[PDB]
């Protein structure tokens, strides 16, 4: 409904490669009044 | 020919209604999208 979400989570982990087994929630981080439509998203890496 | 525009002379001295006036108007757009401008909620004191 435009608003757009995002939810949150930071641990510390000793792990090689793989998505950890174990459970945890991401708390909600902050929700912006945007009213704008996405069909597709990108992310950005540092070189 | 005529140059499509003119200056205003404005002079302290002209009369009421000759004078320069600043306008504004808030012309505002409606509930297409979420509410992201509006007036402060009052509040009262906290009583228990
Ligand atoms: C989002 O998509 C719908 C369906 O095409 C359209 O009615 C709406 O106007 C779009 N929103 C924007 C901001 O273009």
């Amino acid at each position: 409904d435009g608003y757009f979400k995002i939810y949150s989570k930071h641990t510390p982990i000793n792990l090689v490669r793989d998505l950890p087994q174990g459970f945890s929630a991401l708390e909600p981080l902050v929700d912006l009044p945007i009213g704008i439509n996405i069909t597709r998203f990108q992310t950005l890496l540092a070189l | 020919c005529y140059f499509p525009l003119q200056s205003y002379g404005f002079q302290p001295t002209y009369g009421v209604g000759y004078q320069p006036y600043r306008v504004v108007v808030l012309s505002f757009e409606l509930l297409h999208a979420p509410a992201t401008v509006c007036g402060p909620k009052k509040s009262t004191n906290l009583v228990k």
